């Protein structure tokens, strides 16, 4: 189907504690594969999955010289943003970077993405033309101007093109016991009472992968979405996600209400009922 | 696999 | 830069049957910044050796994080999450409800 790969990267500086502390992670889709933790002993990038554990010794070397590099260039960037935001060496900030690819059903590139943020606000993005830039103040503006003069936007879209698509549509390979497979979600309906006049139903959904996923309450065919608590969708902790959604019901009309559920998983979309 | 970062802000 | 609550769910990693192994989890999502202390309580005391995913974050640059531990509910022993985060006055204690 559609898939993607993603690096995460975050420095946190902490002044008088020593240097940022820097934690990259890469997924492809909802799957952890690789991380690397600047404080661990003697850091090293570490596989999460079990198909990218064939990769061999030179693999993890590059790698790792490139999460190592990214600290240092973090540490330095985050000196430079304290002079464009003529800010004092005191204070902890943080500065955040994403990028990579989303492949069709084909294996070609759909998107590809780059972009920073500083203290949680976005900084600089390149734009989904990989050839120019979003930036979101007059601090941005200045690395805009650096990385123009510098043709950064043709160095990443020749990486985004490329490098990114090969090597996710070799994970997929590699990883297609997992990858490229759905587990449909397993799900029922719980009642519970509030009080003689009402009562929650909850609507449930456990074991399911990919993330994505859409549970709606309906009465008599119509959505009830304002009326509708729906809970962030949140990791099992075994490569599954669960969500739910509750909708409070009024006693004894339990059985005008229906939930929709919708997963890449699933042969058709389920309904289902609260059943006693 | 990861690109290399080249650049600074 | 603005400061983002943590959101917070505490839940088993499959249904809670009283007696058998599982795993205990609080899921903190939405905040900003990242520094933030959870623990696991078991009758109200910090549980040791707890773990946690590494650091990530969503679209919108708010961060999440997983923090689990083993556990074997019963039907006497309470579990909760505590959670501190620089936009909390006191730290935050949400309860597991087998329910939710
Ligand atoms: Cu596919
Ligand atoms: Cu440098």
């Amino acid at each position: 189907g559609s898939h993607s790969m993603r690096y995460f990267h975050t420095s946190v500086s902490r002044p008088g504690r020593g240097e940022p502390r820097f934690i990259t992670v890469g997924y492809v889709d909802d799957t952890l594969f690789v991380r690397f933790d600047s404080d661990a002993a003697s850091p090293r990038e570490e596989p999460r999955a079990p198909w990218i554990e064939q990769e061999g010794p030179e693999y993890w070397d590059r790698e790792t010289q490139i999460c190592k590099a990214k600290a240092q260039t973090d540490r330095e960037d985050l000196r430079t943003l304290l002079r464009y935001y003529n800010q004092s060496e005191a204070g902890s900030h943080t500065l955040q970077n994403m990028y990579g690819c989303d492949v069709g059903p084909d294996g070609r590139l759909l998107r590809g993405y780059h972009q920073d943020a500083y203290d949680g606000k976005d900084y600089i993005a390149l734009n989904e033309d990989l050839s120019s830039w979003t930036a979101a103040d007059t601090a941005a503006q200045i690395t805009q101007r650096k990385w123009e003069a510098a043709r950064v936007a043709e160095q990443l879209r020749a990486y985004l093109e490329g490098e990114c698509v090969e090597w996710l549509r070799r994970y997929l390979e590699n990883g297609k016991e997992t990858l490229q497979r759905a587990d449909p979600p397993k799900t029922h309906v719980t009642h519970h009472p509030i009080s003689d006049h009402e009562a929650t139903l909850r609507c449930w959904a456990l074991g399911f992968y990919p993330a994505e996923i859409t549970l709606t309450w309906q009465r008599d065919g119509e959505d009830q979405t304002q009326d509708t608590e729906l809970v962030e969708t949140r990791p099992a902790g075994d490569r599954t996600f669960q969500k739910w959604a509750a909708v409070v019901v009024p006693s004894g009309e339990e059985q005008r209400y229906t939930c929709h559920v919708q997963h890449e998983g699933l042969p058709k979309p389920l309904t289902l009922r609260w059943e006693p | 696999r990861r690109k290399w970062r080249r650049w600074h802000l | 830069m603005i400061q983002r609550t943590p959101k917070i769910q505490v839940y088993s990693r499959h249904p809670a049957e009283n007696g058998k192994s599982n795993f205990l989890n609080c899921y903190v999502s939405g905040f900003h910044p990242s520094d933030i202390e959870v623990d696991l309580l078991k009758n109200g005391e910090r549980i040791e050796k707890v773990e946690h995913s590494d650091l990530s974050f969503s679209k919108d640059w708010s961060f999440y994080l997983l923090y689990y531990t083993e556990f074997t509910p019963t039907e006497k022993d309470e579990y909760a999450c505590r959670v501190n985060h620089v936009t909390l006055s006191q730290p935050k204690i949400v309860k597991w409800d087998r329910d939710m």
